[PDB]
Protein backbone atom coordinates (compact mmCIF):
# COMPACT_ATOMS: atom_id res chain seq x y z
CA UNK A 1 0.00 0.00 0.00
CA UNK A 2 2.04 2.87 1.26
CA UNK A 3 4.42 0.05 1.09
CA UNK A 4 5.23 -1.28 -2.29
CA UNK A 5 6.01 2.35 -2.93
CA UNK A 6 8.68 2.81 -0.46
CA UNK A 7 9.95 -0.52 -1.58
CA UNK A 8 10.75 1.01 -4.97
CA UNK A 9 12.92 3.80 -3.55
CA UNK A 10 14.52 1.22 -1.25
CA UNK A 11 15.51 -0.81 -4.32
CA UNK A 12 16.77 2.42 -5.95
CA UNK A 13 18.89 3.37 -2.91
CA UNK A 14 20.28 -0.15 -2.50
CA UNK A 15 21.51 0.01 -6.11
CA UNK A 16 22.71 3.63 -5.75
CA UNK A 17 20.64 5.31 -8.48
CA UNK A 18 18.32 8.34 -8.53
CA UNK A 19 19.30 9.60 -5.06
CA UNK A 20 18.93 13.24 -4.00
CA UNK A 21 20.36 13.74 -0.49
CA UNK A 22 23.82 12.68 0.66
CA UNK A 23 24.43 12.21 4.39
CA UNK A 24 27.94 12.51 5.84
CA UNK A 25 28.64 10.53 9.02
CA UNK A 26 32.24 10.53 10.31
CA UNK A 27 33.49 10.76 6.72
CA UNK A 28 31.38 8.04 5.09
CA UNK A 29 28.78 9.28 2.60
CA UNK A 30 25.31 7.74 2.74
CA UNK A 31 22.75 8.11 -0.05
CA UNK A 32 19.05 8.67 0.62
CA UNK A 33 15.97 10.35 -0.82
CA UNK A 34 14.25 13.59 0.22
CA UNK A 35 10.65 12.73 1.11
CA UNK A 36 11.63 9.60 3.05
CA UNK A 37 13.91 11.53 5.40
CA UNK A 38 11.44 14.43 5.59
CA UNK A 39 8.77 12.00 6.80
CA UNK A 40 11.24 10.20 9.08
CA UNK A 41 12.58 13.11 11.10
CA UNK A 42 11.88 16.76 11.86
CA UNK A 43 15.66 17.27 12.14
CA UNK A 44 15.78 16.35 8.44
CA UNK A 45 12.59 18.13 7.33
CA UNK A 46 13.87 21.43 8.75
CA UNK A 47 17.22 21.19 6.93
CA UNK A 48 15.70 19.78 3.72
CA UNK A 49 12.76 22.04 2.91
CA UNK A 50 14.76 25.27 3.04
CA UNK A 51 17.26 24.50 0.33
CA UNK A 52 16.06 23.84 -3.18
CA UNK A 53 17.00 21.47 -6.16
CA UNK A 54 19.22 18.72 -7.10
CA UNK A 55 22.00 17.86 -4.89
CA UNK A 56 21.59 18.36 -1.13
CA UNK A 57 24.25 17.48 1.43
CA UNK A 58 23.54 17.15 5.16
CA UNK A 59 26.47 16.65 7.53
CA UNK A 60 25.28 15.29 10.87
CA UNK A 61 27.19 16.41 14.00
CA UNK A 62 29.99 14.54 15.77
CA UNK A 63 28.03 12.53 18.35
CA UNK A 64 26.21 10.70 15.55
CA UNK A 65 27.94 7.37 14.98
CA UNK A 66 28.13 5.32 11.78
CA UNK A 67 27.02 2.29 13.80
CA UNK A 68 23.95 4.20 14.99
CA UNK A 69 23.00 5.80 11.68
CA UNK A 70 23.62 2.63 9.67
CA UNK A 71 20.19 1.73 11.11
CA UNK A 72 17.22 4.14 11.20
CA UNK A 73 17.69 4.63 7.46
CA UNK A 74 16.76 1.01 7.05
CA UNK A 75 14.01 1.85 9.55
CA UNK A 76 12.88 4.85 7.46
CA UNK A 77 12.49 2.61 4.41
CA UNK A 78 11.59 -0.91 5.65
CA UNK A 79 9.82 0.23 8.88
CA UNK A 80 11.76 -2.27 11.03
CA UNK A 81 14.75 -1.86 13.34
CA UNK A 82 17.67 -4.19 14.05
CA UNK A 83 18.25 -4.61 17.79
CA UNK A 84 21.51 -6.37 18.65
CA UNK A 85 22.57 -6.03 22.30
CA UNK A 86 26.14 -5.58 21.05
CA UNK A 87 25.06 -2.11 19.91
CA UNK A 88 21.84 -0.62 21.30
CA UNK A 89 23.09 2.36 23.34
CA UNK A 90 24.44 4.29 20.35
CA UNK A 91 21.27 3.53 18.40
CA UNK A 92 19.19 5.05 21.20
CA UNK A 93 21.62 7.98 21.51
CA UNK A 94 21.27 8.77 17.81
CA UNK A 95 17.49 8.30 18.09
CA UNK A 96 17.19 10.88 20.86
CA UNK A 97 19.68 13.21 19.15
CA UNK A 98 17.85 13.18 15.81
CA UNK A 99 14.45 13.30 17.57
CA UNK A 100 12.72 10.52 15.62
CA UNK A 101 9.12 10.25 16.79
CA UNK A 102 8.31 6.81 15.35
CA UNK A 103 10.19 5.01 18.16
CA UNK A 104 9.16 5.35 21.80
CA UNK A 105 11.55 4.96 24.74
CA UNK A 106 9.62 3.98 27.88
CA UNK A 107 7.98 1.23 25.80
CA UNK A 108 11.24 0.23 24.08
CA UNK A 109 14.12 0.14 26.57
CA UNK A 110 11.90 -1.32 29.32
CA UNK A 111 13.06 -4.75 28.13
CA UNK A 112 16.48 -4.08 29.68
CA UNK A 113 14.78 -2.85 32.86
CA UNK A 114 12.71 -6.04 33.09
CA UNK A 115 15.73 -8.26 32.42
CA UNK A 116 17.89 -6.49 35.00
CA UNK A 117 15.19 -6.47 37.70
CA UNK B 1 38.80 31.71 -22.06
CA UNK B 2 37.42 28.22 -21.51
CA UNK B 3 39.45 28.30 -18.29
CA UNK B 4 38.92 30.94 -15.54
CA UNK B 5 36.06 28.74 -14.27
CA UNK B 6 38.06 25.84 -12.80
CA UNK B 7 35.22 24.05 -10.96
CA UNK B 8 37.19 21.00 -9.82
CA UNK B 9 34.65 19.78 -7.27
CA UNK B 10 34.10 16.06 -6.65
CA UNK B 11 37.52 15.24 -8.13
CA UNK B 12 38.80 13.50 -4.98
CA UNK B 13 41.99 11.84 -6.23
CA UNK B 14 42.45 13.69 -9.54
CA UNK B 15 43.48 17.00 -7.97
CA UNK B 16 47.05 16.35 -6.81
CA UNK B 17 49.89 18.88 -7.07
CA UNK B 18 48.46 20.14 -10.35
CA UNK B 19 46.89 23.51 -9.42
CA UNK B 20 50.34 24.99 -10.07
CA UNK B 21 50.21 23.65 -13.65
CA UNK B 22 46.63 24.87 -14.10
CA UNK B 23 47.83 28.28 -12.90
CA UNK B 24 51.17 28.80 -14.65
CA UNK B 25 49.75 28.04 -18.09
CA UNK B 26 46.37 29.69 -17.43
CA UNK B 27 46.46 32.96 -15.49
CA UNK B 28 43.81 35.41 -14.20
CA UNK B 29 41.39 32.79 -12.86
CA UNK B 30 38.46 34.64 -11.28
CA UNK B 31 36.60 31.70 -9.71
CA UNK B 32 37.74 28.43 -8.15
CA UNK B 33 35.62 25.54 -6.85
CA UNK B 34 37.39 22.79 -4.93
CA UNK B 35 34.47 21.66 -2.78
CA UNK B 36 34.48 18.00 -1.68
CA UNK B 37 38.23 17.86 -2.30
CA UNK B 38 40.37 15.23 -0.61
CA UNK B 39 43.79 15.29 -2.34
CA UNK B 40 45.60 18.63 -2.05
CA UNK B 41 46.91 20.11 1.20
CA UNK B 42 47.00 23.77 2.19
CA UNK B 43 50.22 24.04 0.19
CA UNK B 44 48.04 23.54 -2.87
CA UNK B 45 46.19 26.78 -2.32
CA UNK B 46 49.15 28.65 -0.78
CA UNK B 47 50.76 28.32 -4.24
CA UNK B 48 47.72 29.10 -6.38
CA UNK B 49 46.83 32.27 -4.45
CA UNK B 50 50.35 33.51 -5.24
CA UNK B 51 49.56 33.01 -8.93
CA UNK B 52 45.96 34.29 -8.95
CA UNK B 53 45.88 37.92 -7.75
CA UNK B 54 42.37 38.30 -9.18
CA UNK B 55 40.28 35.64 -7.44
CA UNK B 56 36.64 36.51 -6.87
CA UNK B 57 34.68 33.36 -5.97
CA UNK B 58 36.70 31.03 -3.73
CA UNK B 59 34.56 28.06 -2.63
CA UNK B 60 35.85 25.17 -0.53
CA UNK B 61 32.80 23.38 0.93
CA UNK B 62 33.51 20.28 3.01
CA UNK B 63 37.30 20.12 2.69
CA UNK B 64 38.49 19.22 6.19
CA UNK B 65 42.13 18.75 5.13
CA UNK B 66 42.62 22.52 4.88
CA UNK B 67 43.40 24.90 7.75
CA UNK B 68 43.85 28.60 8.54
CA UNK B 69 46.90 28.95 6.27
CA UNK B 70 44.56 28.61 3.28
CA UNK B 71 42.64 31.76 4.27
CA UNK B 72 45.81 33.51 5.51
CA UNK B 73 47.12 33.11 1.96
CA UNK B 74 43.90 33.73 0.03
CA UNK B 75 43.35 37.05 1.82
CA UNK B 76 47.03 38.04 1.97
CA UNK B 77 47.41 37.65 -1.81
CA UNK B 78 43.95 38.58 -3.19
CA UNK B 79 43.11 42.19 -2.26
CA UNK B 80 39.91 42.01 -4.38
CA UNK B 81 37.70 39.17 -3.14
CA UNK B 82 33.91 39.01 -3.34
CA UNK B 83 32.92 35.54 -2.10
CA UNK B 84 34.36 33.17 0.51
CA UNK B 85 32.21 30.03 0.84
CA UNK B 86 33.85 27.53 3.16
CA UNK B 87 31.68 24.81 4.67
CA UNK B 88 32.27 22.08 7.24
CA UNK B 89 35.96 22.97 7.48
CA UNK B 90 36.45 22.44 11.21
CA UNK B 91 40.09 23.42 11.90
CA UNK B 92 39.39 27.01 10.90
CA UNK B 93 39.89 29.33 13.87
CA UNK B 94 39.60 33.06 14.60
CA UNK B 95 43.30 33.60 13.80
CA UNK B 96 42.49 33.37 10.09
CA UNK B 97 39.21 35.26 10.05
CA UNK B 98 40.81 38.51 11.24
CA UNK B 99 43.06 38.71 8.17
CA UNK B 100 39.99 38.10 6.00
CA UNK B 101 38.37 41.26 7.35
CA UNK B 102 41.45 43.45 7.73
CA UNK B 103 42.84 42.89 4.21
CA UNK B 104 39.79 42.25 1.94
CA UNK B 105 37.32 45.13 2.24
CA UNK B 106 35.43 43.94 -0.82
CA UNK B 107 33.72 40.80 0.46
CA UNK B 108 30.03 40.66 -0.44
CA UNK B 109 29.05 37.09 0.52
CA UNK B 110 30.38 34.82 3.28
CA UNK B 111 29.45 31.34 4.53
CA UNK B 112 30.86 29.74 7.68
CA UNK B 113 28.50 26.83 8.28
CA UNK B 114 29.58 24.28 10.90
CA UNK B 115 33.00 25.57 11.93
CA UNK B 116 32.78 25.04 15.69
CA UNK B 117 35.74 27.30 16.44
CA UNK B 118 34.35 30.58 15.11
CA UNK B 119 33.67 32.90 18.06
CA UNK B 120 32.36 36.48 18.00
CA UNK B 121 35.88 37.92 18.26
CA UNK B 122 36.48 37.21 14.57
CA UNK B 123 32.92 38.15 13.65
CA UNK B 124 33.37 41.62 15.19
CA UNK B 125 36.52 42.17 13.10
CA UNK B 126 34.90 40.89 9.89
CA UNK B 127 32.16 43.46 10.50
CA UNK B 128 34.51 46.32 11.43
CA UNK B 129 35.79 46.22 7.87
CA UNK B 130 34.10 44.48 4.94
CA UNK B 131 31.44 47.21 4.82
CA UNK B 132 30.19 46.05 1.41
CA UNK B 133 28.47 42.90 2.73
CA UNK B 134 25.21 41.60 1.23
CA UNK B 135 24.73 37.97 2.34
CA UNK B 136 25.71 36.17 5.55
CA UNK B 137 25.11 32.55 6.55
CA UNK B 138 25.97 30.65 9.72
CA UNK B 139 25.01 27.10 10.67
CA UNK B 140 25.03 25.89 14.32
CA UNK B 141 28.19 27.81 15.21
CA UNK B 142 28.25 28.19 18.99
CA UNK B 143 30.41 30.84 20.70
CA UNK B 144 28.53 33.24 18.40
CA UNK B 145 26.17 35.42 20.40
CA UNK B 146 24.11 38.63 20.36
CA UNK B 147 27.41 40.56 20.40
CA UNK B 148 27.87 39.51 16.76
CA UNK B 149 24.31 40.28 15.58
CA UNK B 150 24.68 43.66 17.29
CA UNK B 151 27.79 44.45 15.25
CA UNK B 152 26.54 43.09 11.92
CA UNK B 153 23.60 45.51 11.75
CA UNK B 154 25.56 48.62 12.74
CA UNK B 155 28.57 48.37 10.39
CA UNK B 156 26.84 46.62 7.49
CA UNK B 157 23.83 48.59 6.18
CA UNK B 158 23.46 46.68 2.87
CA UNK B 159 22.64 43.21 4.21
CA UNK B 160 19.99 41.31 2.23
CA UNK B 161 20.31 37.70 3.44
CA UNK B 162 20.75 36.87 7.13
CA UNK B 163 21.18 33.34 8.46
CA UNK B 164 21.65 32.39 12.12
CA UNK B 165 20.38 28.81 12.30
CA UNK B 166 21.27 26.92 15.47
CA UNK B 167 23.38 29.78 16.80
CA UNK B 168 23.48 31.14 20.36
CA UNK B 169 21.64 34.40 19.63
CA UNK B 170 18.97 35.69 22.01
CA UNK B 171 15.95 37.86 21.16
CA UNK B 172 17.79 40.92 22.53
CA UNK B 173 20.31 40.57 19.71
CA UNK B 174 17.69 39.67 17.11
CA UNK B 175 15.71 42.86 17.81
CA UNK B 176 18.81 44.67 16.50
CA UNK B 177 17.83 43.70 12.95
CA UNK B 178 15.09 46.29 12.32
CA UNK B 179 17.87 48.72 11.37
CA UNK B 180 18.59 46.93 8.07
CA UNK B 181 16.03 48.59 5.80
CA UNK B 182 17.25 46.46 2.86
CA UNK B 183 16.61 43.07 4.51
CA UNK B 184 15.16 40.44 2.19
CA UNK B 185 15.29 36.99 3.83
CA UNK B 186 15.66 35.65 7.37
CA UNK B 187 16.84 32.20 8.49
CA UNK B 188 16.18 32.20 12.25
CA UNK B 189 15.80 28.50 12.98
CA UNK B 190 16.41 26.82 16.33
CA UNK B 191 17.80 29.71 18.39
CA UNK B 192 17.90 30.17 22.17
CA UNK B 193 15.00 32.67 22.31
CA UNK B 194 12.94 34.43 19.62
CA UNK B 195 10.12 35.58 21.94
CA UNK B 196 6.97 36.72 20.15
CA UNK B 197 7.23 40.51 20.32
CA UNK B 198 10.36 40.93 18.18
CA UNK B 199 9.04 38.75 15.35
CA UNK B 200 6.10 41.11 14.81
CA UNK B 201 8.30 44.23 14.96
CA UNK B 202 10.63 42.95 12.28
CA UNK B 203 7.84 42.57 9.73
CA UNK B 204 6.36 45.85 10.99
CA UNK B 205 9.57 47.67 10.00
CA UNK B 206 11.54 45.72 7.39
CA UNK B 207 9.15 46.27 4.47
CA UNK B 208 11.24 44.23 2.01
CA UNK B 209 10.87 40.77 3.54
CA UNK B 210 10.21 38.01 1.03
CA UNK B 211 11.10 35.04 3.23
CA UNK B 212 10.76 34.19 6.91
CA UNK B 213 12.35 30.89 7.89
CA UNK B 214 11.61 30.86 11.64
CA UNK B 215 11.38 27.12 12.33
CA UNK B 216 11.69 24.74 15.29
CA UNK B 217 10.85 27.69 17.58
CA UNK B 218 8.33 26.20 19.98
CA UNK B 219 7.42 29.44 21.80
CA UNK B 220 6.03 31.10 18.65
CA UNK B 221 2.23 31.17 18.85
CA UNK B 222 -0.68 31.61 16.43
CA UNK B 223 -1.33 35.35 16.88
CA UNK B 224 2.18 36.06 15.58
CA UNK B 225 1.30 34.37 12.29
CA UNK B 226 -1.82 36.48 11.76
CA UNK B 227 0.14 39.64 12.60
CA UNK B 228 2.68 38.57 9.95
CA UNK B 229 -0.16 37.73 7.56
CA UNK B 230 -1.76 41.17 7.94
CA UNK B 231 1.51 43.15 7.95
CA UNK B 232 3.51 41.35 5.26
CA UNK B 233 3.41 43.11 1.89
CA UNK B 234 6.30 41.40 0.08
CA UNK B 235 6.27 38.02 1.87
CA UNK B 236 6.08 34.95 -0.32
CA UNK B 237 7.64 32.15 1.80
CA UNK B 238 6.51 31.34 5.34
CA UNK B 239 8.11 28.27 6.95
CA UNK B 240 6.43 27.35 10.26
CA UNK B 241 7.62 23.85 11.22
CA UNK B 242 7.13 22.28 14.67
CA UNK B 243 5.97 25.65 16.00
CA UNK B 244 3.10 25.87 18.49
CA UNK B 245 0.26 26.92 16.17
CA UNK B 246 -3.23 25.41 16.23
CA UNK B 247 -5.15 25.23 12.96
CA UNK B 248 -6.00 28.95 12.89
CA UNK B 249 -2.77 30.33 11.42
CA UNK B 250 -3.91 28.48 8.29
CA UNK B 251 -7.08 30.56 7.98
CA UNK B 252 -5.24 33.73 9.01
CA UNK B 253 -2.43 33.48 6.44
CA UNK B 254 -4.97 32.62 3.75
CA UNK B 255 -7.61 35.21 4.52
CA UNK B 256 -5.60 38.26 5.64
CA UNK B 257 -2.66 38.19 3.20
CA UNK B 258 -2.53 39.08 -0.49
CA UNK B 259 1.00 37.86 -1.29
CA UNK B 260 1.93 34.30 -0.30
CA UNK B 261 3.04 31.29 -2.33
CA UNK B 262 4.67 28.82 0.07
CA UNK B 263 3.62 27.86 3.60
CA UNK B 264 5.02 24.86 5.45
CA UNK B 265 2.93 24.14 8.54
CA UNK B 266 4.64 20.83 9.21
CA UNK B 267 5.38 18.32 11.96
CA UNK B 268 2.93 20.37 14.04
CA UNK B 269 1.25 18.02 16.50
CA UNK B 270 -2.02 19.93 16.18
CA UNK B 271 -3.13 20.57 12.60
CA UNK B 272 -6.68 19.29 12.27
CA UNK B 273 -8.54 19.15 8.94
CA UNK B 274 -10.57 22.12 7.66
CA UNK B 275 -7.29 24.00 7.94
CA UNK B 276 -5.90 22.98 4.56
CA UNK B 277 -9.47 23.17 3.20
CA UNK B 278 -9.98 26.74 4.41
CA UNK B 279 -6.57 28.16 3.50
CA UNK B 280 -6.89 26.69 -0.01
CA UNK B 281 -10.46 27.95 -0.47
CA UNK B 282 -9.72 31.44 0.83
CA UNK B 283 -6.18 32.15 -0.38
CA UNK B 284 -5.88 34.36 -3.45
CA UNK B 285 -2.39 32.94 -4.11
CA UNK B 286 -0.97 29.60 -2.97
CA UNK B 287 1.53 27.40 -4.81
CA UNK B 288 2.62 25.16 -1.91
CA UNK B 289 0.85 23.79 1.17
CA UNK B 290 3.45 21.31 2.42
CA UNK B 291 1.88 19.55 5.39
CA UNK B 292 4.03 16.44 6.04
CA UNK B 293 3.80 14.31 9.21
CA UNK B 294 0.51 15.99 10.20
CA UNK B 295 -1.00 12.89 11.78
CA UNK B 296 -4.45 14.49 12.03
CA UNK B 297 -4.86 14.99 8.25
CA UNK B 298 -6.91 12.56 6.17
CA UNK B 299 -5.64 11.10 2.91
CA UNK B 300 -9.15 11.02 1.46
CA UNK B 301 -9.30 14.70 2.47
CA UNK B 302 -6.11 15.64 0.66
CA UNK B 303 -6.75 13.46 -2.31
CA UNK B 304 -10.25 14.78 -3.00
CA UNK B 305 -8.88 18.27 -2.36
CA UNK B 306 -5.73 17.67 -4.42
CA UNK B 307 -7.95 16.72 -7.36
CA UNK B 308 -10.18 19.76 -6.74
CA UNK B 309 -7.29 22.25 -6.50
CA UNK B 310 -4.76 21.52 -9.28
CA UNK B 311 -3.10 24.92 -8.80
CA UNK B 312 -1.73 24.06 -5.35
CA UNK B 313 0.94 21.43 -4.71
CA UNK B 314 0.80 19.55 -1.42
CA UNK B 315 3.44 17.64 0.52
CA UNK B 316 2.39 14.69 2.68
CA UNK B 317 4.06 11.40 3.59
CA UNK B 318 1.82 9.87 0.92
CA UNK B 319 3.45 12.13 -1.68
CA UNK B 320 6.22 9.62 -2.31
CA UNK B 321 4.45 8.59 -5.52
CA UNK B 322 5.81 11.83 -7.00
CA UNK B 323 9.37 10.70 -6.24
CA UNK B 324 8.39 7.29 -7.67
CA UNK B 325 7.11 9.18 -10.70
CA UNK B 326 10.61 9.94 -11.93
CA UNK B 327 10.81 6.28 -12.99
CA UNK B 328 9.06 7.56 -16.14
CA UNK B 329 12.55 8.28 -17.46
CA UNK B 330 14.60 5.20 -16.52
CA UNK B 331 12.12 2.67 -15.08
CA UNK B 332 13.73 -0.77 -15.55
CA UNK B 333 13.13 -1.82 -11.94
CA UNK B 334 9.88 -3.77 -11.62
Amino acid sequence: HSTNVLLSLNDQRKKDVLCDVTIFVEGQRFRAHRSVLAACSSYFHSRIVGQADGELNITLPEEVTVKGFEPLIQFAYTAKLILSKENVDEVCKCVEFLSVHNIEESCFQFLKFKFLD
Amino acid sequence: QFWKQLDLSSRQQVTDELLEKIASRSQNIIEINISDCRSMSDNGVCVLAFKCPGLLRYTAYRCKQLSDTSIIAVASHCPLLQKVHVGNQDKLTDEGLKQLGSKCRELKDIHFGQCYKISDEGMIVIAKGCLKLQRIYMQENKLVTDQSVKAFAEHCPELQYVGFMGCSVTSKGVIHLTKLRNLSSLDLRHITELDNETVMEIVKRCKNLSSLNLCLNWIINDRCVEVIAKEGQNLKELYLVSCKITDYALIAIGRYSMTIETVDVGWCKEITDQGATLIAQSSKSLRYLGLMRCDKVNEVTVEQLVQQYPHITFSTVLQDCKRTLERAYQMGWT
